């Protein structure tokens, strides 16, 4: 486990915390308990925009970004609660947290494309 | 003296400023092609490859 001091500067802020390849396991639900996620983490890797199409109205695809704003793109300490539903499905409702970046990308050619990467109201 | 259209005449027994003004007109001709290249660059769209290529 690491400190600040461990992390200050070096990019591992803004990534989030991974679990080993023995990590195949399952996590038992008792629906009759109450459910959390106690922290939510997103590390976006790549951000696609769709071209604005010529005028073909032919398909219009994904194309790769370069990203400009640096490592500051997670969102982070996400909490809320684990809902357990009659059918037996599970439905998170994100309650608060770094729940948003702007994040400002570009494309070939220079056009830059700013977002608000976010996952507000989850 | 000489007339207007002799002028570049005085090279002829003169290879140093013969190469001088050969090394000046590829500088010219160097520069026009650089200086081309970034007003067709500052021109150019590459947005439609199909309907609006670079000879439109
Ligand atoms: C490749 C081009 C080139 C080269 C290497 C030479 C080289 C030479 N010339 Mg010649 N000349 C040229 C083109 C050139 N000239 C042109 C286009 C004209 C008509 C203006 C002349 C008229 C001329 C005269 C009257 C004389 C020479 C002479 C000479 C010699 C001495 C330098 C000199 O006095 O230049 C003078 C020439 C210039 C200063 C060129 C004029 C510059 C023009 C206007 C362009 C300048 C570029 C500008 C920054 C861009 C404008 C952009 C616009 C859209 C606003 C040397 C052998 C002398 C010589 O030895 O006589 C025996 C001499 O008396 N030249
Ligand atoms: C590689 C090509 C080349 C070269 C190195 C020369 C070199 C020479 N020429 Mg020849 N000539 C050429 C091709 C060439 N010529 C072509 C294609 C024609 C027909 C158009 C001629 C017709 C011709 C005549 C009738 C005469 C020469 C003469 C001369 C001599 C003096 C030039 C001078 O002082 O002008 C000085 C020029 C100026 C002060 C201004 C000229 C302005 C021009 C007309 C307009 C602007 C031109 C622009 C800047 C150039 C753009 C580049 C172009 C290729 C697109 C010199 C040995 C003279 C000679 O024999 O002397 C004894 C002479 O009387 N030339
Ligand atoms: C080693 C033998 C040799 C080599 C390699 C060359 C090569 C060249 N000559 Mg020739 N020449 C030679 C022997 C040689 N020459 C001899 C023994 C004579 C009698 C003195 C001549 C008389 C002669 C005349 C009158 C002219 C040439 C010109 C040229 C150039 C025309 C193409 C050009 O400018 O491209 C564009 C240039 C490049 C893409 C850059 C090339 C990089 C250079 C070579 C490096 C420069 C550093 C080098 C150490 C110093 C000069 C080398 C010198 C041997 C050429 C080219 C560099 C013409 C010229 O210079 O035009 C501007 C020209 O007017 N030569
Ligand atoms: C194969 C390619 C080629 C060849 C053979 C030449 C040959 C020549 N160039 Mg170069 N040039 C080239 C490519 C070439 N050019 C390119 C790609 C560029 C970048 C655009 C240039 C830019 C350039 C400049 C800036 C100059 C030259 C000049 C010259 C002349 C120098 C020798 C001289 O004293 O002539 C004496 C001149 C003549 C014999 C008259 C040539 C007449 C041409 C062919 C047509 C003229 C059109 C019209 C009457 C005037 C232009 C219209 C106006 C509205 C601007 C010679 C005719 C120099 C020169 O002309 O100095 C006086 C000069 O200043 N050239
Ligand atoms: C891109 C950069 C470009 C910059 C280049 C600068 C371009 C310079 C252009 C120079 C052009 C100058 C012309 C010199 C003009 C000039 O000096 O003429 C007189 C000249 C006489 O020369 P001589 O051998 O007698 O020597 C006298 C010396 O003092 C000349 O230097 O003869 C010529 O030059 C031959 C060309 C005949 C031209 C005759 C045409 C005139 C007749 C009238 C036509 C119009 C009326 C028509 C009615 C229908
Ligand atoms: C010195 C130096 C430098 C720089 C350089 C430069 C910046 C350049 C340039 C240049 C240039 C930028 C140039 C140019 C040019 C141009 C030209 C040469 C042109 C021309 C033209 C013409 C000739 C035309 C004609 C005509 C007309 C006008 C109209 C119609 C018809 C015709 C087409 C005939 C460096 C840093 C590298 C380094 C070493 C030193
Ligand atoms: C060693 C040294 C030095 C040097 C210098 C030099 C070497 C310079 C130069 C220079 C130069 C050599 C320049 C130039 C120029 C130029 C020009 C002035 C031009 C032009 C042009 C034009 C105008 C163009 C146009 C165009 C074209 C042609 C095509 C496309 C379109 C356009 C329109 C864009 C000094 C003193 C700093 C000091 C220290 C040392």
């Amino acid at each position: 486990t690491l400190t600040y001091d461990d992390i200050v500067g070096t990019g591992l802020a803004n990534k989030c915390p991974t679990l080993d390849d023995t990590a195949r396991g399952a996590y038992p639900i008792d629906s009759s308990q109450t459910y959390r996620i106690a922290r939510l983490c997103l590390q976006p890797t790549t951000f696609l925009v769709k071209e604005e199409p010529k005028n073909k109205r032919q398909e219009a695809e994904f194309v790769p970004t370069k990203l400009v704003t640096r490592e500051t793109t997670s969102l982070d300490q996400i909490q809320g609660e684990l809902k357990v539903n009659s059918d037996g499905s599970l439905t998170f409702v994100e309650e608060d947290g770094i729940d948003f970046q702007p994040v400002t990308v570009q494309m070939a050619g220079g056009e830059r494309i700013p977002l608000l990467f976010t996952v507000k109201n989850l | 003296g000489l007339p207007w259209y002799r002028v570049h005449t005085v090279l002829i027994n003169d290879p140093g400023r013969l190469i001088a003004a050969h090394l000046m007109h590829t500088a010219l001709v160097a520069g026009w092609a650089g200086s081309m290249a970034l007003y067709e660059l500052a021109t150019f769209d590459p947005s439609d490859p199909v309907l609006n290529p670079m000879w439109r």
